[PDB]
């Protein structure tokens, strides 16, 4: 009488995964 | 009547004179293809190869039947005058590599199962 | 009935019927048939001759606007007196639709070339000349676009063999590649599938 | 093994210098490695 | 805008099929027969156009089953029997027809395994 | 005012009602021609009435181009354009006319 | 819901202007790529040392074929022709036969893998769990001929690989 | 990554970010290669009753394509084939890169 | 008279087997004719003697580089055609790896595409990503590329009981790689000259030649499938549509960078939302029973023996079922006569239009040009050869 | 004579010594070639012809040239300078025997110096190609298979009808 076991995302969920463009600004005047 | 529809042609006449012209032209190109592609041939061969092709559809009444195998040998023509064509494609009108396959009944017989 | 049967929508199939009733009352001189299918497909079968006024009309009319053409094509059915059937895929992003205009020609009746209607037909009914001979009238350069150089015959059609007639090897004593009578070593299996009982009641024909 | 490489690198094999018949002290392949061997170093179980 | 061509049709010379294959090819026009392994008669609904058989040999190597046939697994479905007809004609292939065969009605009767003085009674059931 | 309608190739038009107008115009002159009965001209007379009663009733852009539901109103533009040119073509082609043939007796018959 | 990648217009401002006068000048960009490729030379590179490392499979893996056995040593092939009925590149040759104890048994069994696909459909139609697609995919040969199967070289295959094929299939035959 | 600090930072300087946060290469973060039997649950049709295939049979729902005037066989309000497609928005997340 | 000079097959830039035969005047481009079906196999006639799961895998061959769309959309159509629902994990897997898959794609297509114009560095950067994409593939199916995986009915197997964790840690890092790339490309001079202003393709003239996806978005069209024709779990994501303002070879690959970044997202949201259950339907009379039912019970072997012999019947008809592929609209015009083998399988490519409009997009260019252009167009001859 | 020879392409590679050296002017010498594709024909006619079993055959061409004529005949075809001097026999022995002292295949030999200058035998009670089905391939028309690698870029493209068959003295 065993669950059912799968791939499932964990409980709550995954850590946010950023994908926004992310380059410095690394400048001077 | 059977109600058909022309493509270019409305009798023979006109496939006639489609087929006249479009012979001229390939006359007139066979020299200029042999120099371009370095065949090995030469001009009288290759006007009878084309002649040879041209008389195996002399059998054709149909207007119809005949314009599309103008047009079929005009897009021959475009593909050997732009190089299109390779050495290959042009010497495979010629069956170098073919053994002649017999054709009367005793030959046939010796040879295989079928006629 | 619910989980593993496609549902079914009905507003989009009453709109299909509207708009198939609005195009063969606009076009009684070409339309032939309009149907919807059961998963909201509309089609508009016409008679030849208008090609070009009827896809014109889808493309130009306010109402329809269908300004993409998706896909043209043909079907080989050796079995009609007509027996390539062409088929036209339009889509239309304004209203966020799409149709599919058929007509029928034989081997010797040409179809007028809706390059004009669609720059995109022209290498379509290129492939529809290699692939089935079907002749195009009108076309800018009617040519071969998928066959070999100097290929003969439409290998799409029923009656031409899987294998086809002539195949290509290497000669050393010609020092070309050459082309032969095909030869197999082992000889395509033909396999008889289909089963002697009859699975879907609704498609039944006439006793004859 | 060492775990402390990244994965791909922390598991690998030094191959015989004499298999059946031949020297394999400069030719050697991926297929003398024996299919026990061979599943525990593609990675297809974590268990020798 | 019409021509009114006359004679038969014929598009043998469009069709790209080596000459050997049309003038000593005989196709079979049939209704294929019932395979009695079963009781469905499904498949004997459509006419069929096959091709002869030809000569098949074995390979050298591994003993496959080759072939030198372009044609030999070529089946074409058709309606009616004319239509079948009609693209052999205008294909230029000589035809060999069989006309339909249809099982005919029978007259059964569960009463007759019972009969008082005819044959028809049956032994055991 | 607007820039840059973000289509390439479609130019923004400056003062497009008076535009709309003359296209709206024309293609009623041309739908004109065309026999009473056919449902082409009632039916594209209809629409092209409807729009160009909408057009003559909002000086704005923004607002003409929200109830127009026709999609940034330079490709209104060239919608009217389109359809003034499919009126002409529809006048010489003249298909309001019965069916010119029927199909075979099973052109259309599926399966086989 | 959509976003424009190239609508946006630089400001005017003389700071901004010498900023732009200065990058055209003086090559800030083409310095700042020039940075990320040294970045990039001083990281540890991807690079396995092949053979003596090899990249990760999976139980799942479809490679070489082989046919198996019984644990008695019994072939568990019953010529069935499952396989090569479902055969999407027609690959497989079967012959078969009653045996002299009257078992259903192939005579005949041959994979052409240069026709092969490597689907692993084959494993699937199996019944009996007869022919596996194994582990193996360093099977390359010199000739043709040495890429055409036979029922020997299949069974060979089998009696090489059987201790991971059972392995692998013990720990997949429950997603199946 | 085995790199020293010094190394490090020179990295981290010349690509103007940080490295060891992200790291292309994967050490020891990953699922283990051996893993527990599954279970795999069952479909919803394998009840033992009320389970009937013809209540359940999608093939057969299937008609051939309705007949919208076939040719062999008062105002009319004009008609599109659907509504007018509805103006996107523009991206309250983003709208511009 | 101008230079005519054969470009391909045997070139770096020709992106496989294209003979493009140019007229040359200097090096500048008078006309391009593509010369085609190089790699034309016949697909279509050899599916019409296949079952239509033994026809599945020429879809992987079509489009070598996006092959769970290949998949997606030959199923689809299927499905349609049976008139049968796929389950709800099914669908949400189906766009999970159909996400994956584009971003495979757009890698493919960025990296080789400033392959040609010269830069050859991030080709390797961002196949390492592509390996590890590969590595999710052949766990899941057991193939590095052609997996076969997505199936009429939903897909083949269950997930492994890692590759949702390993799919979440290879997704909170790419992200930085696309940065890397447009540090290298974005705002380089060189980059910029090379592509902008290059094969630019007004809106009108791009709908009337059949484009579709990026070549379309280029010009600045607001349209996308999985927005306007959501064929799967698609209705339930977030995302944005790229859309470009001068429609040219610089926006295009702005669009695929940011096609990769809302990729992510997907991802991210899939991996969020994936629900329990079946993972085809369930219907031994379309999807097969499983091993342990087949060798337990008759009904299942019979329909196991059934299916993998013969196959399903699919009821008659016909229909054109279209995909937002990572190259564009991928469409099949599957036409069905009630057997279990297809009657007419069309296969429609956005390669084939989009190589069609090559020439026009080429008009007053150099050959350089010419090489950004038919990189830019994305083009795969698997499908537009098939 | 083939593409792979040493008969046509001999007598071509002559050409890098400025002059052609011919024993008499090659005047004296009668060479009956036989074309490769000929040779092999009649070889697998000869397998498969019952009634061949120990006979002997004689393969020759349908003309017999002089020396000289074929030479000149060569370097038309390739469109070459022929310049041909007449060396004496012993001295171009010594030439020969000067070649052969090389480790790899000698450019020329005293054993080809005699072979060379030699007269083609006539065997008329010997069967031929003809006996097995063959009829002999002339020089004509495949020579330019052969000597068209020996010309330059500017008479590369020069046909077969080109070159005007030299003289056969036959009977
Ligand atoms: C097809 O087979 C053959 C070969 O194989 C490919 C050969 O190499 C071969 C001989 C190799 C020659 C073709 C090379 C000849 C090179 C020259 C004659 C060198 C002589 C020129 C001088 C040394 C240079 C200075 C000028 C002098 C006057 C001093 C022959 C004959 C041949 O027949
Ligand atoms: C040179 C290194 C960095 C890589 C790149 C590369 C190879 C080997 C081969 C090729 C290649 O790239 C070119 C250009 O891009 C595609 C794209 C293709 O598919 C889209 C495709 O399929 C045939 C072929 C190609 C070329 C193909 O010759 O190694
Ligand atoms: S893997 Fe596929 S192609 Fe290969 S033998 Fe098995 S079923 Fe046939
Ligand atoms: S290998 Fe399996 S499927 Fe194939 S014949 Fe043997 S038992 Fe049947």
């Amino acid at each position: 009488a065993s669950k059912v076991k799968q791939d499932m995302p964990p409980p709550g969920g995954y850590g946010p995964i950023d994908y926004k463009r992310n380059l410095p600004r690394r400048g001077l005047s | 009547g059977t109600s058909v529809k022309p493509i270019f042609s409305r009798d023979m006449n006109e496939a006639k004179r489609r087929v006249r012209e479009l012979y001229r032209a390939w006359y007139r190109e066979v020299p200029n293809t042999v120099h371009l592609f370095q065949l090995d041939i030469s001009v009288k061969q290759g006007r009878d190869k084309v002649r040879e092709m041209f008389m195996k559809n002399a059998h054709v009444t149909d207007p119809r039947v005949v314009d599309l195998l103008v047009i079929k040998g005009k897009m021959e023509l475009e593909e050997t005058i732009n190089v299109w064509k390779q050495r290959t494609h042009i010497m495979r009108f010629f069956h170098e590599t073919e053994a002649p396959r017999p054709t009367d009944f005793l030959s046939k017989f010796y040879v295989g199962h079928d006629p | 009935t619910r989980p593993t049967i496609r549902p079914r929508n009905d507003v989009v199939h009453k709109q299909l019927s509207a708009f198939g009733q609005y195009v063969a009352e606009i076009l009684p001189k070409y339309v032939q048939q309009v149907q919807v299918s059961c998963f909201n497909e509309l089609e508009i079968f016409i008679h030849p001759d208008g090609v070009i006024p009827v896809l014109t009309f889808l493309r130009d009319h306010t109402n329809a606007q269908f300004k993409s053409l998706a896909d043209l094509t043909a079907v080989d059915v050796p079995t009609r007196q007509n027996r390539f059937e062409i088929v036209y895929n339009l889509l239309s992003l304004r209203f966020n639709s799409r149709i599919r205009v058929k007509t029928y020609t034989d081997e010797l009746t040409p179809i007028e070339s809706s390059v004009t209607v669609y720059k995109a037909a022209n290498w379509y009914e290129r492939e529809i000349w290699d692939m089935f001979g079907v002749f195009f009238a009108n076309h800018p350069d009617l040519r071969r676009i998928l066959t070999d150089y100097g290929f003969e015959g439409h290998p799409f059609r029923k009656d031409f063999p899987l294998s086809g007639y002539v195949e290509l090897r290497y000669d050393d004593e010609v020092k070309r590649v050459v082309a032969e009578p095909v030869e197999l070593a082992q000889e395509f299996r033909k396999f008889d599938l289909n089963s002697p009982w009859e699975a879907f009641p609704a498609y039944r024909q006439p006793p004859e | 093994e060492d775990n402390k490489q990244f994965f791909g690198r922390h598991r690998w094999v030094i191959y015989t210098t004499e298999m059946n018949g031949r020297d394999t002290f400069w030719d050697v392949d991926g297929s003398m490695v024996p299919p026990e061997w061979h599943r525990w170093l593609h990675c297809m179980t974590d268990d020798p | 805008q019409l021509i009114a061509v006359d004679e038969k049709l014929d598009i043998t010379t469009l069709t790209g099929v080596p000459e050997e294959h049309i003038k000593t090819r005989k196709v079979r026009i049939f209704v294929p027969a019932r395979n009695n392994m079963q009781s469905g008669v499904n498949n004997t609904k459509k006419w069929k156009m096959e091709f002869d058989t030809r000569e098949r040999w074995e390979n050298p190597l591994m003993g496959w089953s080759s072939t030198a046939d372009p044609l030999s697994n070529l089946v074409l479905t058709f309606s009616t029997k004319e239509d079948a007809v009609a693209f052999a004609e205008k294909n230029g292939w000589s035809f060999d027809v069989e006309e339909r065969k249809v099982p005919k009605p029978k007259s059964k009767s569960y009463g007759a395994n019972f009969s008082w003085n005819k044959r028809t009674r049956v032994s055991t059931k | 005012l607007k820039k840059t309608t973000g289509l390439v190739g479609l130019a923004v038009c400056e003062t497009p009602h008076e535009r709309l107008k003359i296209l709206y115009t024309k293609i009623l002159d041309v739908l004109g021609q065309i026999p009473k009965n056919a449902a082409y001209r009632k039916y594209t007379e209809q629409i092209t009435n409807e729009k160009l009663g909408m057009v003559k009733a909002e000086p704005d852009v923004k607002k003409l181009e929200e109830q127009l539901q026709g999609g940034q109103i330079e490709e209104v533009i060239l919608q009217a354009e389109n359809e003034l040119s499919l009126a002409r073509k529809m006048l010489r082609w003249k298909p309001w006319e019965p069916l010119v043939e029927e199909p075979p007796a099973n052109q259309w018959k599926w399966p086989i | 819901t959509y976003k424009f990648v190239n609508m946006r217009e630089p400001s005017m401002d003389m700071k901004s202007v010498t900023d732009r006068a200065a990058q055209t000048l003086l090559w800030t960009e083409l310095v700042r790529g020039l940075g990320m490729t040294l970045s990039y030379l001083f990281r540890e590179p991807a690079t396995i040392n092949y053979p003596f490392e090899k990249g990760p499979l999976s139980p799942r893996f479809r490679g070489e074929h082989a046919l198996r056995r019984y644990p008695s040593g019994e072939e568990r092939c019953i010529a069935c022709k499952l396989c090569e009925a479902v055969c999407p590149a027609q690959a497989i040759t079967i012959e078969a036969e009653p045996r002299a104890d009257g078992s259903r048994r192939t005579t005949r069994y041959d994979i052409d893998m240069t026709k092969c696909i490597y689907c692993g459909f084959c494993q699937e139609a199996c019944p009996v769990d007869a022919i596996v697609e194994g582990p193996n995919f360093e099977f390359s040969t010199e000739t043709h001929e040495e890429l055409l199967y036979n029922k020997e070289k299949l069974l060979n295959n089998g009696d090489k690989w059987e201790a991971e094929i059972a392995a692998n299939i013990q720990a997949d035959y429950l997603y199946r | 990554a085995s790199a020293t600090r010094v190394i490090q930072l020179l990295r981290n300087w010349a690509s103007g970010r940080d490295l060891q946060a992200k790291l292309q290469l994967r050490y020891q973060e990953i699922s283990k290669r051996t893993q527990p039997p599954p279970k795999l649950p069952v479909g919803p049709s394998h009840k033992l009753s009320n389970n009937y295939y013809c209540t359940r049979d999608g093939r057969r729902e299937a008609m051939p394509p309705s007949i919208v005037m076939s040719s062999q066989k008062t105002e009319k309000k004009a008609v599109t084939p659907a509504p007018p497609i509805k103006r996107w928005e523009l991206s309250k997340d983003q709208p511009y890169l | 008279s101008n230079l005519t000079l054969n470009f391909g097959p045997q070139h770096p830039a020709a992106h496989g087997v294209l003979r493009l035969v140019m007229e040359l005047s200097g090096e500048m481009v008078r006309k391009c004719d593509p010369h085609i079906g190089l790699l034309h196999r016949g697909t279509e006639k050899l599916i019409e003697y296949k079952t239509y799961l033994q026809a599945l895998p020429y879809f992987d061959r079509l489009d070598y580089v996006s092959m769970m769309c290949n998949e997606q959309a030959y199923s689809l159509a299927v499905e349609k055609l049976l008139n049968i629902q796929p389950p709800p994990r099914a669908q949400w897997i189906r766009v999970l790896f159909g996400e994956i898959t584009r971003l495979l794609n757009h890698i493919m297509a960025v990296t080789t595409h400033a392959l040609d114009i010269g830069a050859m560095t991030p080709f390797f950067w961002m196949f390492e990503e592509r390996e590890k994409m590969f590595e999710f593939y052949e766990r899941v199916s057991g193939a590095r590329m052609h997996a076969a995986y997505i199936r009429p009915g939903g897909v083949h197997q269950d997930l492994p009981l890692g590759l949702l964790d390993d799919i979440y840690e290879f997704s909170k890092n790419f992200s930085f790689r696309i940065d890397e790339l447009e540090e290298m490309l974005t705002n380089n001079r060189i980059w910029r000259n090379r592509t902008v202003d290059i094969g630019v393709v007004t809106a009108e003239d791009a709908l009337n030649y059949g484009f579709s996806g990026v070549m379309l978005r280029g010009s600045g069209i607001q349209w996308d499938l999985r927005k306007t024709q959501p064929y799967d779990v698609y209705d339930q994501v977030e995302f944005d549509v790229p859309i470009g303002s001068r429609g040219d070879c610089y926006d295009r690959y702005l669009c695929r960078v940011e096609e990769m970044r809302q990729s992510l997202r997907i991802i991210s949201q899939c991996l969020n939302k994936m629900p329990p259950g079946e993972i085809k339907v369930d219907d031994a009379k379309v999807s097969p029973p499983k091993r342990a039912e087949m060798k337990t019970s008759m009904e299942s072997l019979i329909h196991h023996f059934k299916l993998y012999t013969e196959g399903y019947q699919v009821p008659p008809g016909a229909t054109y079922t279209a995909i937002e592929a990572p190259k564009g609209e991928f469409g099949v015009y599957l036409v069905s006569d009630g057997s279990s083998r297809p009657y007419r399988c069309k296969i429609k490519a956005p390669g084939f239009a989009h190589l069609a409009g090559l020439d026009k997009m080429s008009k007053g260019h150099m050959l350089a040009d010419v090489v950004a252009i038919i990189g830019t167009q994305d083009i795969v001859f698997g499908e537009v050869d098939r | 004579f083939g593409r792979e020879d040493r008969f046509l392409n001999y007598f071509a590679s002559m050409r890098w010594f400025g002059g052609v050296p011919l024993i008499s002017l090659g005047k004296e010498t009668v060479k009956q070639p036989v074309y490769i594709v000929d040779v092999s024909k009649g070889i697998i006619n000869a397998i498969k012809d019952p009634d061949a079993k120990g006979k002997t055959f004689a393969f020759v061409g349908p003309n017999r040239y002089l020396l000289f004529d074929l030479v000149q005949y060569i370097f038309a075809v390739a469109y070459r300078p022929f310049l041909p001097y007449p060396l004496p026999h012993f001295a171009y022995r010594w030439v020969g025997r000067l070649f052969e002292v090389s480790p790899f295949e000698p450019w020329t030999t005293r054993d080809k110096v005699e072979r060379v200058h030699m007269s083609d035998m006539t065997l008329p009670h010997l069967p031929g190609l003809e006996d097995l089905g063959i009829q002999a391939t002339p020089l004509e028309l495949k020579a330019i298979e052969v000597l068209r690698r020996h010309r330059t870029y500017r008479w590369l493209t020069s046909e077969m009808e080109d070159v005007k068959p030299a003289k056969t003295v036959n009977i």
